[PDB]
């Protein structure tokens, strides 16, 4: 009996990924936000268009997905995929192709007290 | 498509793929042993030494991990000490001196 | 969001997206639209192509979407998928 | 849209309307579709390609004898936008 | 096959591609 499907039950049985993680209408999610540029692959000066590969750091709190790891055998992280969890949506607005979203939509790491961590990666073409 | 697999990316990844888009079958065992060998096109980033160019040569990478699971998790074994070229097919343009996977 | 929750359930249940959403058909669906140019990509002469970056802003009302926000905890508005 | 909505009920859930089917009694029977081409504009030619890239619009019209109802028992509605 | 059809069917009935396929959540799937 694996302690994970136990947790991932007890977290997103009843859970809503469209709803904000707020107790309340009026309350902010506060987003901690990092970009760590791996690579400058180009700037095409003809195109006018900057080519980076980056990873999207993004840190918040979900209440709903709150659990102790005493009450599950000692899990203190879980990965599920993230169109299971809420997102704030986070895209390159400058972007000239199109492309608004990340390249690779990675697991979303729940910790303990309900801390959801996505670090996905992306390429992206700006507009410079 | 319907299991849970290993989230496998390209570190180096330039302008391609970072993971499996290709999701081929898996061949199953009744012992539980699952072998899933997807396609891809690894368009990949190599620093490029041009000192001797056109005698020069090369040494490309590519790094390949699990994005999301750490060793603790999910530990990643390499399944021989080279790549496999046995289905290589012979270049134009370039010889394959050596190949080794760390 | 409980209370958000309760009400896309209950706004969706018998919802219909191929009907136009107004409480007779004789009646025309109002719509506003406004466009947004974020650039000017390029402008092509030879074969005669202008492609641009745009935003295309539509505003209409739906009849069967309106709630009271007393019903449901003072929410006003949500985020729906289009 | 009351009427609307009672009409696509009736002509797809109360009916069972089967998009896999074709609209015929019998599958010996063929279905006439008619086309036309409008040509909205001629984009280009490429030589060396050998390729001609081409705006059109596709004019369809068939017949599905299952999507026929009587206007007067439903508001006088004559046509139906659907996907 | 109606033996894999079956087997198909009973091997995803409560089948979860979420969690790691281990018996226990403190071993290490080996790749
Ligand atoms: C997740 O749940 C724990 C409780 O298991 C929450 O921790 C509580 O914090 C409050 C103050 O707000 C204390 O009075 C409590 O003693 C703590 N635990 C208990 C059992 O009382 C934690 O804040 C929750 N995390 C959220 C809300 O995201
Ligand atoms: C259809 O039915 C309505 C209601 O009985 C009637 O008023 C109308 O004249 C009929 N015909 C048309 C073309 O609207
Ligand atoms: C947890 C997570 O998504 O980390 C991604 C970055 N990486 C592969 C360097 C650890």
């Amino acid at each position: 009996k694996n302690e994970e499907l136990r947790l991932y039950h007890h977290l997103f049985n009843n859970y809503d990924p469209g709803s904000r993680p707020v107790r309340e209408p009026e309350d902010t999610v506060t987003i901690s936000l990092k970009v760590t540029l791996t690579n400058l692959i180009s700037l095409n000066e003809k195109e006018e268009t900057l080519t980076t590969s980056v990873w999207i750091g993004i840190d918040w709190q979900d209440y709903r997905l709150n659990y102790s790891k005493d009450d599950f055998g000692g899990i203190e992280t879980l990965r599920v995929p993230s169109e299971l969890v809420w997102l704030p949506e986070i895209v390159l607005e400058n972007n000239i192709d199109g492309q608004f979203g990340v390249a690779y939509d990675a697991n979303v790491l729940v910790y303990e007290g309900g801390s959801v961590t996505w670090l996905p990666p992306a390429i992206y073409r700006s507009v410079c | 498509e319907k299991i849970w697999r290993p989230d496998l990316v390209l570190y180096n990844n330039a302008d391609g793929d970072f993971a499996i888009v290709k999701f081929t079958k898996v061949l199953l065992q009744y012992t539980g042993h699952i072998t899933w060998t997807p396609p891809a096109i690894f368009k990949s980033y190599c620093e490029i030494i041009v000192t001797h160019f056109p005698f020069d040569e090369q040494n490309c990478s590519m790094k390949l991990g699990t994005w999301t699971y750490d060793g603790s998790v999910v530990a990643i074994n390499p399944e021989s000490d080279q790549p496999d070229l046995s289905n290589f097919m012979e270049s134009g343009e370039w010889v394959i001196k050596e190949s080794r996977g760390w | 969001s409980e209370h958000e929750t309760r009400l896309v359930a209950k706004l969706f249940k018998d919802y219909s997206s191929v009907v136009r959403p107004v409480e007779d058909h004789r009646q025309v669906v109002e719509v506003t639209v406004g466009l947004q140019l974020i650039q000017l990509i390029n402008v092509d002469e030879v074969n005669q192509i202008v492609t641009t970056n745009v935003r295309l802003k539509q505003q209409w009302v739906d009849y069967n979407l309106k709630w009271n926000p007393d019903d449901y905890g003072g929410v006003k508005k949500i985020h729906i998928p289009s | 849209l009351n009427e609307e909505e009672r009409l696509i009920r009736h002509l797809f859930q109360e009916k069972g309307y089967n998009k896999e089917l074709r609209p015929v009694a019998h599958k010996e029977e063929s279905v006439d579709v008619a086309l036309a081409l409008t040509l909205s504009n001629l984009i280009s030619l490429k030589e060396v390609e050998e390729t001609l890239t081409t705006n059109v619009w596709i004019e369809h019209g068939w017949t599905d004898n299952r999507l026929k109802w009587n206007a007067e028992e439903f508001g006088n509605i004559s046509v139906l936008r659907l996907p």
